[PDB]
RNA sequence: ACUGGCGAGAGACCGAUAGCGAACAAGUACCGCGAGGGAAAGAUGAAAAGGACUUUGAAAAGAGAGUCAAAGAGUGCUUGAAAUUGUCGGGAGGGAAGCGGAUGGGGGCCGGCGAUGCGCCCCGGUCGGUGUGGAACGGCGAGCCGGUCCGCCGAUCG
RNA sequence: CCCGUCUUGAAACACGGACCAAGGAGUCUGACAUGUGUGCGAGUCAACGGGCGAGUAAACCCGUAAGGCGUAAGGAAGCUG
RNA sequence: GAUGAGUAGGAGGGCGCGGCGGUCGCUGCAAAACCUUGGGCGCGAGCCUGGGCGGAGCGGCCGUCGGUGCAGAUCUUGGUG
RNA sequence: AACGACUCUCGGCAACGGAUAUCUCGGCUCUCGCAUCGAUGAAGAACGUAGCGAAAUGCGAUACUUGGUGUGAAUUGCAG
């Protein structure tokens, strides 16, 4: 929006608001990041550690699909059920939701947060967390695994 | 606007209402303003408010 | 119709702020600009040179705006337009825009009369 | 000589609103034209309507004819904001009058 | 519950409940900033 | 308005079809509104007559010096053709100013609107006897 | 509103169209309307000023001069009636040129054409505008 | 002469008005302008503060961080000036009266389900004109990326704050001045 | 260069203003392969527009 | 895919120092041995009705006259700014002038530049007036509380 | 004391400026960032495309295991979370 | 109630130019532009108006947009001392 | 130290110049449709060609055009 422009408000006052000493030159420091280790180090230690050198292995090739592994906590776990099959759950003790988390779109099942009190739940996922277990075994429940 | 008494009649299943949501836009429903009642006069000269 | 206003008009400068330099150069025109020059005298405010214009120059609140007749001036450029002077004649004057026709005039001008709005300019364009 | 900046083509000509705000925007509208006050504030003519919001018969969706047409919106009470339309029309002021406009 | 009485043409239920939009919010700051932006496509 | 009338102030205050302005939004800026039923042509909450629920109207009826005084009906909100409650009166200014003030203050109306109307009718009135006759005196002393 | 693809709305190109018409469609662009009397005969609004056609003035300082055409000069958008001159400086007589669209058609030059184009139409006319 | 600075004026800034054009937000400030002139509530001035404040300034209060603060407080009135979000950690929600600026979907439905009433500042102003019995919450001010890079430079001792990096990887910031192997590791 | 600001890394020192692809036929290309579907459903009938 | 060719539609684009170099006999006139370089230049009037004739002059042309709504539109002619120039009128000037501030002299300009009403009396004229009938409505919420207009009585003032 | 300008310092024996008209310079775009306005909110986004539609370059509708960003981090990595 | 300097620089509120979406108007009983020893308003950018010329268009207000404001650049083109 | 000349200055008129305003058969940009040069001699170049023409436009010794078809009374600056 050219009239919001502040370039307006400064016509009429010579300098454009880049001063009468310094100037408004070309490229007075170099272009983009030139001079990142002699007059511009300070900025890229202060700001940018770690910016220079080289760490780990190269890998050729690499392909994202072999890591696709998306995770889910336990706190997460009780809203995938549908709000229709949590009354089902807190109507029958006997019996246990299966809460397969892969037709969800999730790998891995991770142990953050708790389980709602005094529900068992059967958790079928293709990896899970040592925690995990743990809280869904403390909870009256058991994990099945997949593939 | 003129309204015809089909396109009247239309306006609460293409933009629902406060309670249930639209049946033409999925998952959608009216807005609420920050304000329920935007007569002041009501409020202000209100018994619990001049109390 | 009687003025309201009663508090008499202090003008604190009557002469225009003139541009500096405008006599001696033909292209620099009249209207004001602040000179942004580093070694303008006038910027630097010396005595004997042009007077910058300053917020302290600004007239009473209470006399701003008024005509020397004791009015505000409204433009108005039909009859309709005139009547919403009708509660107000006693601070608002109206003043026909300058490409209303001089038939139109007329009409503004009589419509004025019954109203008793003042009308700044009634005598325009119609010998 | 050449222009400053020139103008290109790929200057970000069009805009995309959230879907969401164009359906709050459209809904305020709706609202909006049931308030006789903003209805008169927006400039028209609604003096003779019977009422708002202004709904009639669905035997209008079968006039064929302007002759017609004109009639249904005398006894709704529509016509004079219609009329208002006609009266008004005119030429544009500046350069758009001959750029098609 | 509110509702909107129908007017009939000449040659031609006479009532219809208020619609839930038009107790929708006014919004004149929501309407100007959508209708300026898409007026620009 | 069918919405509280302090919402449509906040709409219309800006911007609306009734509204006069002129030289500009500094110091010189004058604003004015010309709806029918604005008293003063004031652009004001209080003077409106696009946001208040109740308004008062006072201008020439017609022909032989009436007087219309139209206020709106507080149920009849949405129908702006039975919106007014008009009443033509042509007898002496003595009897029309009493029926304002009964119109407009007595019954709790617009008790805050009862001098603006009074005032109203006053330079309506006399607007009517000027025409008929003609202008007499210049009403500039004092 | 028009909706044909194939016509344009813009203002430059109808213009650059109409002055630089050929002779052939310049005659169509150059039409008059009938008199009541002969539309009312014929059942025929417009046609094509001929040489022989007489007409009569309606618009202009020579409004209700009457005439037989002499010349239709398409070139200046004009025809030429009998007997409409003015007098130059000089004295000499010069016809003045009207813009047929501000007369009226008053006797037609008859032909074997023109007849055949009279029927033509009315031929659209009595079923387009009537039997519809 | 005086010898003042800036000739005895402030030079600090605070928001006198909202910023935003919201028609139902300036109805708001004007009831609450009323109230706290007309009441000396200390309860209104800070409502009134906080309906300047910008958007950061208002952030969102979880469902489930509000049933933790209302704990044993099931009569009093709770006031957000804010938005409320619903939270799918928390599976029991106790009936509570709400009153913030905006309830997102989810959070509307659950609370009105348990029970509980979703309240705007102007149904407030009627059952506590004063602020009596009620409780006042903000939601989390700092928990936001913005923050996170704020504060002393990545690159300084004891510093943990976090760098723009356009993506997250060994190759982006991880050699020289962020290990001993490299250098140094700041 | 100044301040706490992500390195930056436009790819923009080519003469990439002779490579730029705008979208302005979008809503026409629409309109071509819409009467190219029309067309061939026509051409087919009646076997289904879904293809094979 | 498509800044060429041919045809077509459109535009929050430019409006004759702009927009293509080119709105026009423009890739033209012109320049360069050559490869190449490359302009300026749109608008009388609705209609030529483009100024007969008289008189002066070697002629250009002037004076008068004529056409036109208009030659204060007269063939590079719509409108016609500034620099700059002539003339008439006012004024000033002992090696600059201009400029800020303050008055004065001389000009020019301004009747919303400055009013003539108001109150109380009677003479006349004119125009309307408590209580009951109708007409179309309203405020407050079934019921109370009202005004406007028309008519009829009384009242006899305004 | 002549303006503009660089300058510690300009009336300067520092430079530009005979005069007038018109033209004449922080823009567009990609990435990112802080701030603010608006919508929705553990989600959000109709973006390629499709269905259509002011007989229509707009508007309207469509995300079904789509995709982007966010929802979990640490490690060179194997991995753990 | 106090208080008032400002280069480089920052910011706010305003003035002006040309379009677009709206709205309110003006004009052959004379629009725009231009001229004026007419008058007035604003601290100011500017604005309003009388008279003249001119002979067909133009303006106010809200929003929104931009090839949007000149005394200078041995600035460009044209004109003139 | 008048008058007048000269210089400067203000105003009226007259010049000089072509700004401004209003225009536009042009330009620019976007979108769409179509696929058609040449040894059967192309593109380009040259010369010629009309009752009165130099250019531009057209044409080729059948030379601002022949023929067919459509349209249905002109062309036009003058002459015939
Ligand atoms: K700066
Ligand atoms: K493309
Ligand atoms: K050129
Ligand atoms: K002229
Ligand atoms: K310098
Ligand atoms: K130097
Ligand atoms: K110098
Ligand atoms: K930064
Ligand atoms: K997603
Ligand atoms: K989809
Ligand atoms: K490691
Ligand atoms: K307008
Ligand atoms: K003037
Ligand atoms: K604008
Ligand atoms: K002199
Ligand atoms: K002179
Ligand atoms: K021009
Ligand atoms: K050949
Ligand atoms: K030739
Ligand atoms: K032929
Ligand atoms: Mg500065
Ligand atoms: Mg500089
Ligand atoms: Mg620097
Ligand atoms: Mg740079
Ligand atoms: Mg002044
Ligand atoms: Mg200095
Ligand atoms: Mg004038
Ligand atoms: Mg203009
Ligand atoms: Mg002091
Ligand atoms: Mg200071
Ligand atoms: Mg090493
Ligand atoms: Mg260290
Ligand atoms: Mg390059
Ligand atoms: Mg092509
Ligand atoms: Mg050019
Ligand atoms: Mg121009
Ligand atoms: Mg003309
Ligand atoms: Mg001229
Ligand atoms: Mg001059
Ligand atoms: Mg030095
Ligand atoms: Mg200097
Ligand atoms: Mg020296
Ligand atoms: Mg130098
Ligand atoms: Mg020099
Ligand atoms: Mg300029
Ligand atoms: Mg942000
Ligand atoms: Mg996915
Ligand atoms: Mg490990
Ligand atoms: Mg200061
Ligand atoms: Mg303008
Ligand atoms: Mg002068
Ligand atoms: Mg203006
Ligand atoms: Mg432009
Ligand atoms: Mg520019
Ligand atoms: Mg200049
Ligand atoms: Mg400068
Ligand atoms: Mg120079
Ligand atoms: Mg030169
Ligand atoms: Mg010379
Ligand atoms: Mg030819």
């Amino acid at each position: 929006t050219t009239r919001f422009k502040k370039n307006r408000k400064k016509r009429g006052h010579v300098s454009a608001g880049h001063g009468r000493i310094g100037k408004h030159r070309k490229h007075p420091g170099g272009r983009g990041n030139a001079g990142g280790m002699h007059h511009h180090r300070i900025l890229f230690d202060k700001y940018h550690p770690g910016y220079f050198g080289k760490v780990g292995m190269r890998y050729f090739h690499k392909l994202r699909n072999k890591f696709y592994c998306p995770t889910v906590n336990i706190d997460t776990l009780w809203s995938l059920v549908p709000q229709e099959v949590k009354d089902k759950a807190a109507a029958n003790k006997g019996t246990a939701p299966l809460i397969d988390v892969t037709q969800f779109g999730y790998f891995k099942v991770l142990g953050k947060g708790v389980l709602p009190t005094g529900q068992p739940v059967v958790v079928k996922a293709k990896l899970i967390s040592k925690n995990a277990e743990k809280k869904i075994k403390e909870n009256g429940g058991a994990v099945v695994l997949t593939a | 606007i003129i309204w015809t008494k089909c396109a009247y009649e239309k306006l609460d299943a293409i933009y629902g209402t406060f309670d249930k949501p639209s049946q033409e836009k999925k998952g959608y429903l009216l807005p609420r303003p920050k304000m329920v009642n935007a007569d002041l006069a009501r409020i202000i000269n209100s018994d619990e408010v001049q109390s | 119709a009687v003025p309201l206003l009663n508090k008499k008009v202090v003008k604190k400068r009557v002469k225009r702020f003139i541009r500096p330099q405008s006599d001696r150069r033909i292209t620099v025109k009249e209207s004001w600009r602040r000179p942004k020059g580093i070694d303008s005298r006038v910027r630097r405010k010396f005595k004997g040179c042009v007077l910058m214009p300053n917020i302290g120059y600004g007239s009473d609140k209470k006399t701003r705006h008024y005509l020397p007749n004791g009015f505000k001036k409204f433009v108005v450029h039909n009859a309709s337009e005139l009547e919403i002077l009708m509660m107000h004649n006693r601070t608002y004057c109206a003043e026909i825009a300058h490409n209303v026709s001089t038939r139109k005039r007329k009409e503004i001008v009589e419509r004025a009369a019954q109203l008793d709005v003042v009308i700044t300019n009634k005598l325009a364009r119609l010998h | 000589g050449r222009m400053f900046a020139p103008t290109q083509t790929w200057r970000r000509w069009h805009r995309k609103i959230p879907v969401n705000q164009k359906r709050y925007a459209v809904a305020s509208a709706i609202a909006a034209s049931s308030v006789p006050s903003l209805v008169l504030a927006r400039g028209h003519r609604i003096e003779s309507v019977p009422e708002l919001p202004l709904v009639v018969s669905d035997s209008v969706e079968g006039i064929e004819k302007t002759s017609n047409a004109i009639k249904a919106l005398k006894q709704i009470g529509a016509y004079p904001d219609a009329e208002k339309a006609k009266d008004s029309h005119a030429i544009r002021p500046g350069k758009g009058k001959m750029r098609n406009r | 519950i509110p509702t909107t009485t129908v007017q009939s043409l000449e040659n031609d239920s006479a009532a219809v409940p208020l619609p839930a939009v038009m107790k929708a919010p006014i919004r004149p700051d929501v309407v100007t900033y959508v209708h300026s932006n898409i007026s620009k496509n | 308005t069918t919405v509280p009338g302090q919402l449509v102030w906040e709409i219309v205050k800006k911007n609306n079809s009734f509204l006069v302005k002129e030289f500009g939004n500094g110091t010189a800026g004058v604003v004015f509104s010309k709806e029918p039923n604005n008293l003063y042509n004031l652009h004001s909450y209080k003077h409106s007559g696009l946001a208040n629920k109740k308004t008062v109207t006072i201008q020439p009826d017609g022909k032989d010096k009436s007087v219309l005084l139209a206020t709106s009906k507080t149920k009849k909100q949405n129908k702006p053709s039975r919106l007014l409650n008009k009443s033509v009166m042509k007898k002496e200014f003595s009897r029309m100013a009493k029926a304002v003030t009964n119109q407009v203050g007595d019954n709790y109306y617009r008790p805050d609107l009862k001098k603006a109307a009074l005032a109203r009718l006053s330079a309506v009135h006399r607007s009517l006897k000027v025409t008929k006759s003609g202008a007499k005196k210049r009403n500039r002393q004092a | 509103m028009k909706y044909n693809p194939r016509v344009s709305s813009s203002r430059r190109k109808s213009r650059k169209a109409h002055f630089t018409a050929p002779s052939s469609v310049r005659r169509v662009l150059m039409s008059a309307p009938l008199s009541s009397e002969l539309r009312a005969k014929y059942n025929v609004r417009s046609m094509p000023v001929r040489k022989d056609d007489e007409v009569q003035v309606v618009r202009g300082t020579y409004k209700g001069r009457e005439g037989k055409v002499v010349q239709v000069y398409r070139k200046k958008w004009v025809i030429h009636i009998e007997r409409i001159t003015r007098e130059k400086v000089n004295g000499s007589t010069v016809n003045v040129g009207i813009n047929p669209s501000k007369v009226v058609v008053s006797k037609l030059r008859l032909d074997k054409d023109r007849r055949s184009l009279l029927d033509r139409k009315a031929k659209g006319r009595a079923a387009a505008d009537k039997d519809k | 002469g005086i010898d003042l600075v800036a000739g005895g004026k402030s030079k600090k800034t605070k928001r006198t008005a909202p910023k935003s054009d919201d028609v139902y937000l300036k109805l708001l400030v004007k009831l609450y302008r009323f109230l706290a002139r007309r009441t000396g509530s200390k309860f209104n001035a800070v409502i009134l503060k906080r309906l300047f404040m910008s958007k950061i300034n208002k952030p969102p209060l979880s469902l489930s961080r509000l049933i933790t603060y209302a704990t044993g407080k099931g009569d009093n009135i709770v006031v957000l000036v804010g938005t409320v979000t619903d939270d799918v950690r928390a599976y029991e929600v106790p009936k509570i009266k709400v009153c913030a600026l905006k309830f997102t979907e989810t959070a509307r439905a659950r609370i009105e389900k348990a029970g509980g009433e979703c309240l705007t500042f102007d149904q407030l102003a009627l059952r506590a004109p004063l602020g009596q019995n009620t409780l006042l919450l903000r939601g989390p001010k700092n928990s936001r990326e913005a923050v996170k890079h704020f504060g002393p430079a990545p690159g300084v001792p004891h510093s943990h704050t976090k760098p723009y990096v356009r993506a997250k990887g060994r190759k982006f910031e991880r050699a020289r001045g962020k290990r001993n192997s490299r250098g140094y590791k700041a | 260069m100044k301040h706490n600001n992500v390195i930056p890394n436009g790819h923009f020192k080519k003469h990439w203003q002779n490579y730029v692809r705008t979208w302005f036929n979008q809503p026409a290309r629409k309109t071509r392969r819409r009467a190219a579907r029309q067309k061939k459903a026509a051409t087919i009938f009646p076997r289904p527009t879904a293809g094979s």
